[PDB]
């Protein structure tokens, strides 16, 4: 009754003292294990962000240097075509020219 | 001693007073860890949201600037293709030039 | 006539019925589609997590993978150059066997 | 009044009944968004599952290959460094042969 009492009042706090002590010992992880994640946040948050305007620049720099190839190109071919036409011009020439000795 | 005995109950009832106030903090302090508990999951749920946002926005990517280095080694051979057939008319253009050249030299010599 | 104005107005007050039943169907309908609205969101978010899950769980293997192509390849080019030195010694070792063998026959040849 | 009242509730019809009917027009194309896109969560779940599986049996095959060319080699220095013992032997049979000839 009594004793029992005085008794049962005092496993109330040896076995919460080690309960809530252990708890707060798990708290303090807790909040700890969301710091070691937000800092790995932080970094791959970063990290992705530098290495993807590295894939930026990089498209952006190879796709321009495609435009400039893909004129050239085009250019050469306006070349290609030009000094073919003087080409057939010139077989003209000999053409004229084979028609002459034929008259001599 | 009678006082002694009913001051004892007044220290009982003193701690009815404090491990009240014992186990409830305990509920508070056990409701805390369930706010740091659901707040964590929630972090690296995000984390896995953005390493896979980011992930998969170079993986799509990566494979546009490699479609793109294809396409343009593909006619970087062309051009070069192209260049020797340039040369192949050119050789012809000037070979027909010495001729007409020469012919007018002898029509000429006539 | 005053007999078909009150009839009117009886119409008016079944359309009062009817237009009631009207504005509120729509309020039903258009919770209707805060309901799909409110699921697709949340589908487009499962995709860009599954996407990410995966593109990320190839990403963190392909690189093991490498990473053990690499070691490997380290080896199989070790093993080939402890093969040279392998032959070498047995190069001499065999060499060490004709000396012996024909020291051999000299002092017995004595 | 009247006429106006009779026009009030013909308004809420004439204009609902284009509301309506351009909202179940909508309603119908979210649904049909959302088979496109559970289609393509299917699809993405699907495929990733089997292009996963496709580099564990490959990393498998190979980090197998290892283990095997890991102790092929260490085999080999086994089979060096026995017949490195023979000939340091071997090197001590030229040396007594070697002091013999001294002695004639």
């Amino acid at each position: 009754r009594h004793g029992d009492s005085v008794r049962n009042s005092k496993i109330e706090i040896s076995e919460l003292n080690r309960v809530i002590q252990r708890l707060r010992s798990e708290i303090d992880n807790v909040k700890k294990q969301i710091s070691n994640l937000q800092q790995s946040i932080s970094d791959a948050e970063q990290r992705g962000e530098n290495a993807l305007k590295d894939a930026k620049n990089k498209l952006n720099d190879l796709e321009d240097a495609l435009q400039q190839a893909k004129e050239d190109l085009a250019r050469l071919l306006r070349d290609y075509q030009e000094l073919m036409n003087t080409k057939l011009a010139l077989d003209l020439e000999i053409a004229t020219y084979r028609t002459l000795l034929e008259g001599e | 001693l009678t006082t002694e005995i009913d001051n004892n109950i007044e220290q009982i009832s003193s701690y009815k007073s404090e491990i009240t106030e014992l186990r409830r903090n305990v509920q508070a302090l056990e409701i805390e860890l369930q706010s740091q508990l659901a707040l964590k999951q929630s972090l690296e749920a995000s984390l896995a949201e953005t390493e896979g946002r980011y992930c998969v926005q170079l993986s799509q990517i990566q494979a546009q600037i490699s479609a793109l280095e294809e396409q343009l080694q593909q006619i970087r051979a062309e051009t070069e293709c192209q260049n020797t057939e340039y040369q192949q008319l050119l050789d012809i253009k000037i070979r027909l030039e010495n001729e007409i050249q020469t012919y007018r030299s002898l029509l000429e010599g006539e």
